[PDB]
């Protein structure tokens, strides 16, 4: 029996005495609705094809094949192509199919049912049947010729098969492809940030909420919450990704006006002792206090919510994505030096802060903020604590990146956007 | 085609009916039926005798059995004429046993050349340091950098104190080059790094070229033979990458690490590469630029002899050649099986005129037939249907088979089935290319000669030659998922064609012959056209098989050796 | 309320590094603006701050609560460049070694990106905030101009043994001790200056040793520091412990 | 100990306190804070002279920019001294460009020798035999095999005719030997085949390797280094099989190609083989046998030396060593990035006596406060505990760092905090592992060195050193899915370590020093152990920072060269 | 459902749907199976700490340096996601 009261992104209650069980991905109904929407969906560049079959530039980077050229009105028959891919995809009359013609017609959400999922053993339906769909459609409505029947059809999946991945195709979701995961269970945690801020609006706080959800959902995938770690990682779900009692919307407004990664850190230590869960341990001759943690796991919990209050407050200040590699260090290593106490994830979080900080500094790999994911290499090894705080800094950031937002994820943001649990996660979650 | 033809007939002379070594082959007639028999064994050929007597003095040496021909099953190598092989369109006689890709360093250097290579944008790391530092960027700025890079890219220091470096003579193959389709950046970029398009290809295709990319502007890089050797493909990309990142921080006065520096470097490893191929899936795990992910128009591409000839035909039949050497010589004949591997899978294709043959006999069929529809051009084509096909792919099969009975010599040359399915089937496919324009089309040719092929004679090739044959026909014109893909786009790893030997090489001279048939510049890519338009490699890429000759003869320098550092 | 104590230990390092930690640093010397601007090398002196993107107030921004309740640095409200200033420090008892710097960054500074590497500790930020956050390491004692460096490239020098004149090394020679002051000639990637900067006469050996922040086994031992080996045994432990079960 | 003091003493003198090419260092003290540092440039190196004159020479000939230390920011190389390093254990003094990778034939030889080794099982082959032919297997009809298979592999034909080969001069690296637990067996191998365990390894080693085979037997395989290079690591294991299928075909008289060859080849591909190292994942896709698939067990059974010594600290050092090399310079500083690479970041664990002088103290502190724990022993180990590391790891470190303190010499040689941090945490864990016989033991006293390394010195390592160290307590003693592993098992790819220098080898060194503590035969897999106690190999693995150093000075012969096929 | 099979030789482990339901693939059976069994011979066993990796892998083999559990004791009738040669190909990778 933990309990937390959830609030909003604006620091409103939401829902009061929610058991943090019941928060569980394997037991949420939001989180798995997110799950199973986010399976199932894909988004498809209608103008992408268009052009794909006029110039023959299909199949990857610099790929153009001459003499072949197909010039079908693919976008001004956006509506007629959107119900035709409908009756495709659909598995039963008036299932949960929905096929939406997004952006005047540029290009359509396409989810498939559940069905699909639920028949499958993965995620990649949503992609098949939405090319295969869309292929079929395309064939039909502009009579493609057999022998020219190959242009088409690349036009929509590009190289693949040749290619493991649909490259150079014109269909995209928010996961990646199965083969692609570093680990077992790392599905859900291969999302590229700039995808969930473009998903959450830049929104700081509704970035990091449904990141906490994918990377949490990873790490009940991974078999990373049984036991006694169960309850640790959903009071960082709680905590963290869902701001549990308003702390982590209370600290960064105590923090925000004139507040630094080192004001955060009094403000996470002063509200640790003031909820009994730190207390002191012993006291050197100089006077430093070695503190104890009486709960561990909320401990934890806390460091986790000063990682992206921290992180929410100097991304903030700076409106700039990149502190928040630095943050994530420099808090939880300055928080063991205040307290004695280890920082978040037991040195996890600053661990994949080094390396982060490195890769996204260095001509060695990596990138900005946005290309990192929690089934990247550089990111992967905390526990689902890390990558929240990646995406609310890049909510946060004012436009200092080569690699923004729009340049990665333009399309996933408009496809994606406009569904309502995931732009409101929290209040998704708290049952609104 | 009449001077084809009689090439054909004297690479069967000299093949059969003038001795080689001392094979004593002395006479015949090259349409006789029947042969004698000498038992000589392997002592008949000069190369064999090298080669036992090496291993003879090696296993003496190193104290453990190694090569010994009396340990074959039965009897020596040889009980049978050991014949030579003339490379296609040359006059190179050579040993059998130097054309295989161990003993060859043109081949093995081919594909160094390949391996070693990718090509990485400029234009957004020149954005990056616009936006990020405002820096501004100029034809001075950029040679600057070029010659910065010149020095890096081998192994050497720009920035640090106390770096060690690589030994440039170690290292001498090594160097980056740039291409533009902007002119007036092309104008201005110092000559000496300048890849340049207006004269490096004809006019009609450097403007298809420079239509195809824009004013957009990319490196050209090879990295070191020796680190490739030592290494693998996935190296390649990572190399660059390093060393372009180094050379913009030098370049540019940037901090030697700052956050700008990775948007570099995802532009350079990720978002402005292109490599030669990607990845392969688990069970053929490999990562990029391996052989496997090259796809056939890639190929296409990398072989220059689009760019220097206005024969569809030689365009076709020499990427046919450079693919069945790397696909089954380096590719299924070693990195996915070895040993003696599939040197002769790969020599029916690319020696003895036999291909080119059947090939120009088509060349003729189709002018003859379809109005000049096999001469360049893009409005003479013929519309692809099941009728051309089958009219073009049975005709070409038909003399090709017919061709093979009429002179033993050539079904003794070509003595494994594979190998003449593979010569018939890339002659009609090639044809079918050639009259349509239609990359596909080909592919139905290449099928449908496999078919013919096996109702003629009651056999094929070996035990699993037709199983991408036998889906063949079916998956041409298929757009399920796996299935459907336009030739140019397919590859090794094109899972019908993920396995098997006297195919891929074809179905890259298929994609070029819908694109040579036409004039076109490229098959697929501009980018790795005009990468490749470029004399410094050590490979010729205007013409692979005679550098295959060349390799046999001894005669070719590849980079990456050690002897500096080696002892005397 | 809460007071921070930053640090353990009870020498004089340790009290140095609390100095660092918490901002408590004494001025010693003077740095302009222009000279400071002209060392950094980011602009000409006294020239507008260029842009990466139009200021806050011109494009505006999504309304969220952290946007809201988080106020933007001038630096960010101009959308000025993020630049930096980067430091080599001795470990012949340079007043600064990497990681309290980037401590003093951290805990002091709005809206900055610190990073710590043994030869060169960086501060990036937003290029007026970074200025400010540079002339504080300029003219207070968390540097010494001899035993330190600014070099934004080819770092080398904090490990290797000092000049005869207590300097160290710069492969490309950017500051030096003149007349008994230290002299910076070339700007922190060694592009020459219209005018050297004064930055002062250096610390004697003796004054270095006593605001050190680094540990040395001929100056104050980290050995001899138990507060500071028990707190590293401490978070050790925890770690070790928790990683097993957090319990 | 006294002995690798003076020795590191000796190695400061060579490298800081007299002249080294023209570099003026005629004199010191090398316990001197304060340095002359005379701006000389690269010219001071005769090494680097002969860089940049052959640099400047290719450059003019091949008409691009290329090695030209002018190119370099501010100045050029050697504004302070370039200075040699001295190979641990050794009095070869060497060039620091010497010792990169790309200009040294050992280190690339040694990557070679187990980039092209397989492990093969014959029992479950000789069982297809008898089950499905009735085929009966003995001692005789096995060497047979054996001389049919040391013709085959290499790449020579045992069935066919008319095929071509590999030229016997080309690869006669290439061999196949075997060992067997079945000691009754081993007395019938001819012994040109034979890997004796009970000859090359001790009565209480040989006794481990057997008890923990059985009466199995094994084939050690070693394909051409000409084809590796050309190839990949994946290429290996494809290549073993193809050859054992043809010698199992010719030697047993079976049908050239039957349903009992299909289990012969699942048998040597899957089934009973034992690869040096597995598949990676996608972003850093390569298949088996790559560096990054080399666990740390695997590593240090590689490496011969805990065969051949009974000084179990020099058994941990020397694949301390070997990890360094491979691990950083080849692996992390090629395959995963290139240009300049990591060389010195390696240098710095297996050159001037540093790592050796801090871990012979260890041992003695060990000795002197645990009764002899260090020394080899079973039953003479310390219970692993958070006591134990701390008191060890915390002596270890603070001794490290006062050397540093007291030798500036050895703080300027090893001048990046990370080649410190590699060196204090080596020893450190090392030192752990001896005493303990538990090399997790090892890793938590590797990290608590980084810990004290962090706080003493106010720097660790480079920007992102650390992710793995900080992450490092934490997960040495956790069961969790992705961060629980026995360091034995652990390697590049485990997930904290899979990107950076400073780390891997000494890893390895961690898992070996505890089972050389222990005198165990091995520290994860007898059949590499046994594989690689061989001399045939051009590497010898026994002591592989000696053979870095016959690399430097140009005394190694590499195998895989092409000069018998390139011109004059 | 958690059965015994074979007088105790093994176990057949078969998670709720639930974590089907809440995952994007199949993998969760095996890593929380395998987690599960650690966990309970951990602690039925009064493994020490610095044991537990010897514990870890019994059960998991060579992962996370190998892909999958390799030298482990888990397996189901799947493999593992990053075999499949195409996509929706999980249920094709079965052996005969
Ligand atoms: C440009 C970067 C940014 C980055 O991502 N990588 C660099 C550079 C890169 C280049 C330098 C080659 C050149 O000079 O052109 C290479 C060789 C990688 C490559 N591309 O081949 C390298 N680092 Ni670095 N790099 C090294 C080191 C270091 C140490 C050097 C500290 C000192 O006081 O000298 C510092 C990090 C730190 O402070 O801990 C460092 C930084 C840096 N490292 C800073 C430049 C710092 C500077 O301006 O001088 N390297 C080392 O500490 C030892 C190993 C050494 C590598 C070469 C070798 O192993 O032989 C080299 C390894
Ligand atoms: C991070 C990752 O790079 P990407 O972000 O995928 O571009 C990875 N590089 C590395 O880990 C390089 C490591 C060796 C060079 C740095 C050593 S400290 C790789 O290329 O797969
Ligand atoms: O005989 S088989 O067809 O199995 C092999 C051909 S090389
Ligand atoms: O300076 S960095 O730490 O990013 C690279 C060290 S080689």
């Amino acid at each position: 029996s933990d309990t937390v009261d959830i609030y909003d992104d604006r620091g409103k209650l939401l829902e009061s005495n929610v058991d943090i069980m019941s928060l569980a991905p394997t037991r949420n109904a939001a989180i798995q609705s997110i799950i199973m929407d986010t399976k199932r969906s894909v988004a498809v560049n209608l103008a992408g094809i268009q052009g794909a079959l006029a110039s023959g530039k299909m199949g990857g980077k610099g790929r153009q094949i001459l003499g072949r050229g197909l010039n079908y009105d693919i976008v001004g028959n956006a509506d007629a192509i959107a119900e035709n891919v409908k009756k495709l995809v659909q598995v039963d009359e008036g299932d949960d199919t929905n096929v939406i013609k997004v952006k005047g017609g540029k290009s359509l959400l396409i989810q498939s049912p559940k069905s699909r999922i639920i028949a499958g053993a993965d995620f990649m339906s949503a992609t098949t049947v939405g090319a295969a769909a869309v292929t079929q459609t395309i064939m039909d409505m502009f009579g493609t010729d057999p022998y020219d029947a190959p242009i088409v059809k690349s036009a929509v999946w590009g190289s693949y098969p040749q290619t493991m991945d649909l490259m150079g195709g014109q269909v995209q979701g928010i996961l990646s492809i199965p083969q692609n995961n570093e680990g077992l269970g790392f599905s859900l945690r291969n999302i590229m940030a700039n995808h969930v801020a473009a998903i959450s609006n830049r929104n700081a706080m509704n970035a990091s909420a449904l990141s906490s959800i994918y990377e949490q959902s990873g790490i009940f995938e991974m078999g990373g919450a049984v036991g006694m770690f169960e309850r640790h990682q959903l009071l960082g779900l709680a905590y963290q990704g869902l701001n549990a009692n308003n702390l982590l919307y209370d600290i960064v407004k105590e923090n925000g006006k004139d507040g630094t990664i080192g004001t955060v850190i009094e403000s996470v230590v002063r509200r640790a002792i003031e909820a009994g869960i730190i207390s002191v341990d012993k006291t050197a001759p100089s006077g430093y206090n070695f503190y104890k943690a009486n709960d561990v796991p909320k401990w934890n919990a806390c460091a986790a919510v000063g990682t992206l209050a921290a992180t929410l407050v100097n991304c903030g200040a700076g409106r700039a994505a990149q502190n928040v590699s630095s943050t994530l260090l420099y808090f939880n290593d300055i928080l063991e030096k205040e307290t004695g106490l280890p920082g978040c994830d037991y040195g996890k979080v600053e661990g994949t802060a080094v390396g982060f900080s490195f890769f996204s500094h260095s001509i060695y790999g990596g990138g900005g903020p946005g290309v990192f994911n929690g089934n990247h290499v550089v990111t992967r090894h905390s526990r689902g604590f890390a990558i929240p705080c990646v995406c609310a800094a890049v909510a946060l950031d004012a436009g200092t990146q080569m690699f923004s937002i729009e340049s990665t994820s333009g399309l996933i943001g408009d496809v994606f956007g406009a569904i309502p649990e995931f732009r409101e996660p929290i209040k998704a979650v708290a049952g609104v | 085609a009449a001077d084809i033809f009689s090439k054909f007939k004297k690479d069967m002379e000299v093949k059969f009916a003038q001795e080689f070594g001392s094979n004593k082959q002395t006479g015949g007639d090259i349409t006789d039926k029947t042969a004698k028999f000498l038992r000589l064994g392997p002592e008949q050929d000069p190369r064999k005798v090298e080669m036992i007597k090496a291993g003879k003095e090696i296993a003496e040496k190193r104290g453990i059995a190694f090569y010994n021909p009396m340990m074959h099953s039965g009897a020596p190598l040889g009980q049978r004429a050991i014949t030579p092989y003339t490379i296609s369109g040359t006059d190179i006689v050579c040993e059998p046993d130097d054309l295989h890709y161990v003993n060859n360093a043109a081949m093995q250097q081919m594909w160094d050349d390949i391996r070693r290579t990718c090509i990485v944008g400029l234009d957004m790391a020149h954005e990056t340091l616009e936006k990020r530092l405002g820096k501004e960027v100029t034809p001075e700025t950029i040679n600057h950098y070029l010659e910065v890079l010149n020095h890096a890219m081998p192994g050497a220091a720009v920035v640090q104190e106390m770096m060690v470096e690589t030994h440039p003579a170690l290292v001498d193959d090594c160097y980056v080059k740039v291409f533009t389709g902007d002119d007036a950046l092309a104008d201005e970029i110092d000559k000496q790094f300048l890849i340049d398009i207006n004269k490096e290809f004809s006019e009609e295709q450097a403007a298809q070229i420079k239509a195809s990319i824009g004013k957009t502007s990319w490196q050209a890089i090879h990295i070191p033979t020796i680190v490739s050797r030592t290494t693998d493909g996935a190296q390649t990309s990572r190399w660059a990458a390093m060393q372009i990142g180094m050379s913009f921080i030098s370049a540019y006065a940037m901090c030697a690490g700052e956050a700008a520096v990775a948007d570099l470097s995802f532009a350079a490893k990720h978002a402005a590469l292109v490599s030669m191929g990607e990845m392969l899936p688990a069970r053929r795990a490999r990562g990029p630029n391996e052989p496997g992910g090259l796809s056939f128009g890639h190929l296409s591409d990398i072989v220059q002899t689009s760019r220097v000839s206005e024969d569809p035909a030689k365009i076709a039949l020499e990427v046919v050649g450079a693919g069945c050497m790397l696909y089954d010589q380096i590719w299924l004949g070693s990195y996915m099986s070895g040993g003696v591997g599939f040197t002769q899978y790969a020599t029916a294709a690319y020696t003895d005129d036999i291909l080119d043959n059947n090939t120009y006999y088509d060349v003729d069929y189709i002018n003859d037939k379809y109005n000049g529809a096999a001469t360049v051009g893009k409005d003479n084509k013929v519309k692809a249907s099941l009728e051309v096909v089958k009219d073009i792919a049975t005709e070409s099969t038909l003399y090709g088979i017919e061709t093979y009975e009429k002179f033993p010599t050539a079904l003794e040359d070509h003595f494994g089935g594979s190998q003449r399915a593979t010569v018939l089937a890339a002659a009609a496919g090639v044809a079918c290319s050639l009259a349509t324009g239609n990359a596909n089309a080909g592919l139905s040719g290449w099928y449908l000669s496999m078919y013919l092929h096996k109702e003629a004679w009651g056999r094929l090739g070996f035990f699993g030659f037709d199983l991408q044959d036998q889906c063949g026909a079916t998956n041409v014109l298929s757009y399920q998922g796996d299935e459907g893909l336009p030739d140019e786009l397919r590859g090794p790893n094109y899972p019908n064609y993920a396995m098997n030997v006297g195919h891929q090489g074809g179905y890259a001279g298929i994609a070029q012959a819908a694109h040579s048939g036409r004039g076109d510049a490229f098959t697929v890519n501009p980018l790795l056209k005009v990468c490749f338009a470029d004399d410094l490699l050590p490979f010729n890429f205007a013409e692979p098989r005679r550098e295959f000759g060349r390799g046999a003869i001894r005669e070719f320098v590849p980079a990456g050796e050690r002897s500096l550092v080696i002892p005397a | 309320a809460y007071e921070r104590q930053y640090y353990p230990g009870a020498t004089s390092v340790a009290a140095n590094r609390r100095k660092h930690m918490s901002g408590k640093l004494e001025k010693l010397r003077e740095i302009s603006d222009e000279d400071l601007t002209a060392v950094l090398g980011h602009r000409a002196p006294g020239s507008d701050y260029p842009s990466t993107h139009p200021p806050l107030a011109e494009m505006g921004e999504p309304a969220c609560s952290t946007r809201e309740n988080v106020a933007a640095t001038p630096g960010a409200a101009a959308g000025d460049r993020v630049r930096y200033i980067q430091f080599a420090d001795s470990m012949y008892n340079a007043p600064a070694t990497p990681y309290f710097r980037s401590y003093f960054a951290a805990i002091n500074f709005r809206g900055v990106d610190p990073g710590t590497l043994s030869g060169r500790q960086i501060v990036e930020a937003r290029e007026r905030d970074m200025e400010q956050c540079a002339k504080v390491q300029m003219e207070t004692e968390i540097t010494d101009h001899a035993l330190a460096g600014v070099r934004g490239a080819t770092v080398h020098g904090h490990s290797v043994r000092l000049q005869e004149d207590g300097v160290m090394f710069d492969m490309l020679d950017r500051r030096r001790l003149e007349n008994g002051t230290i002299i910076m000639d070339k700007d922190q990637v060694a592009i020459p200056l219209d005018r050297k900067v004064d930055l002062g006469k250096p610390m004697s050996s003796e004054e270095a040793a006593k605001r050190t922040t680094i540990y040395r086994v001929d100056n104050v031992a980290f050995r001899d520091d138990a507060e500071v080996v028990e707190w590293v045994h401490r978070i050790f432990d925890q770690r070790t412990k928790f990683g097993f079960q957090p319990k």
